[PDB]
């Protein structure tokens, strides 16, 4: 499912802003 | 309506006279009781703090002026400062002092202890629909609040959005906030949340704001962003890919909400139209939103924070907990004259 592929992926967190 | 380009109207004088001469220098270091950190950062952290004298707690994000000056993010701090003490809206958060001293930069807001809505939103799962389009709707008030004011907010996440006691949203971090008429050109924001235009490096406008609202929508209601992936890169590509994939779950105008808000073009998406914001206003799936109760703040929140002191922190992680030195010197003085 997208859930569970979700859960197991590296950007569950707290997501930093970016800038470049 | 007619009370809201009045309101509007009236709300654009009180700002542009805040914008016109920001006030400076309202409060000092040692006149708060440093406690605990609610939130980490690149220039500092972000800490509360309660008022000697008033007994209030604060939330007080500290700035290493010389984090600022590296990562060039000196003038997006200005524009930052500027644009909070000169703006006034339910749903924001409000700056309450302002100041600096030989090493940091200091803004000092209300506290909102409820947390991010992005822990509740992770903890819980997902939210049903009616719950997301009760904080997509002050979302989209506050949208036209300051998009009215010519200022580009391009950072609505979870993360950003706190909630208040009474279960409303409180928007924070307005560090890519800008004052612009016409296009601009800087590419910053969230991975998840980057309008395509971004990305493409197109050059861009209010617009890559009500993206990040379907983005947003969209997340709430499925759990789970629209593009996601382990690599920002591969992100960018599910963005300007230009395909989305609903939940089975999703209401038929849920759906029809958010690919006029995941629209590519910027000639098909909603808010960006002759009708502007009233598109998304009008649009079924907020047929039940009454808009004015919304801004009074007269509903009934779905969801209120578990309350349990003025300076509780249990709806905020804990985070590691650094000195905070001042240097006999000052640093980057011109640089930041005018906060
Ligand atoms: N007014 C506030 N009341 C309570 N907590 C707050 C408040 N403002 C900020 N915080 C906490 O600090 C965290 C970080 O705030 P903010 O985004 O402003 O900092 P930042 O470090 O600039 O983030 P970013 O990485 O987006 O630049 C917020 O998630 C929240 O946890
Ligand atoms: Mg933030
Ligand atoms: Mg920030």
């Amino acid at each position: 499912t997208t859930y569970a592929d979700f859960i197991a992926s590296g950007r569950t967190g707290r997501r930093a802003s970016i800038h470049d | 309506q007619e009370s809201v380009k009045e309101f509007l109207a009236k709300a654009k004088e009180d700002f542009l006279k805040k914008w016109e001469t920001p006030s400076q220098n309202t409060a000092q270091l040692d006149q708060f009781d440093r406690i605990k950190t609610l939130g980490t950062g690149s220039f500092g952290r972000v800490m509360l703090v309660k008022h000697k004298e008033s007994g209030n707690h604060y939330a007080m994000k500290i700035l290493d002026k010389q984090k600022v000056v590296k990562l060039k993010q000196i003038e997006h701090t200005l524009n930052e400062k500027r644009i909070l003490q000169a703006v006034n809206f339910p749903f924001l958060v409000k700056l309450e002092f302002s100041f600096k001293d030989n090493s940091n930069l200091y803004m000092v807001m209300e506290y909102v202890a409820g947390g991010e809505m992005f822990s509740h939103l992770r903890r819980i799962g997902r939210f049903s629909e009616p719950h997301a389009r009760f904080y997509a709707a002050q979302i989209v008030l506050t949208f036209e609040y300051l998009h009215s004011l010519d200022l580009i907010y391009r950072d609505l996440k979870p993360e950003n959005l706190l909630i208040d006691q009474q279960g409303y949203i409180q928007v924070t971090d307005f560090g890519f906030a800008k004052r612009v008429k016409g296009r601009t050109w800087t590419l910053c924001g969230t991975p998840e949340y980057l309008a395509p235009e971004i990305i493409l490096s197109k050059g861009y406008n209010k617009a890559v704001d009500w993206w990040a609202l379907g983005v947003l929508i969209y997340e709430m209601a499925a759990g789970y962003p629209p593009f996601f992936a382990d690599q920002p890169i591969q992100i960018y590509e599910k963005i300007v890919s230009g395909k989305v994939r609903f939940p089975s779950h999703f209401s038929s105008d849920l759906k029809d909400l958010l690919r006029n808000l995941l629209q590519v073009d910027l000639t098909k998406r909603f808010g960006n139209l002759k009708n502007g914001v009233n598109d998304i206003k009008n649009h079924k799936w907020f047929a039940t939103t009454d808009w004015i109760a919304i801004y009074q703040r007269k509903v009934e929140a779905p969801f209120i924070p578990k309350f349990k002191g003025p300076g509780d922190t249990s709806n905020f992680d804990d985070y590691e907990e650094e000195e905070i030195r001042v240097s006999i010197n000052e640093k980057c003085g011109k640089e930041f004259t005018e906060f």
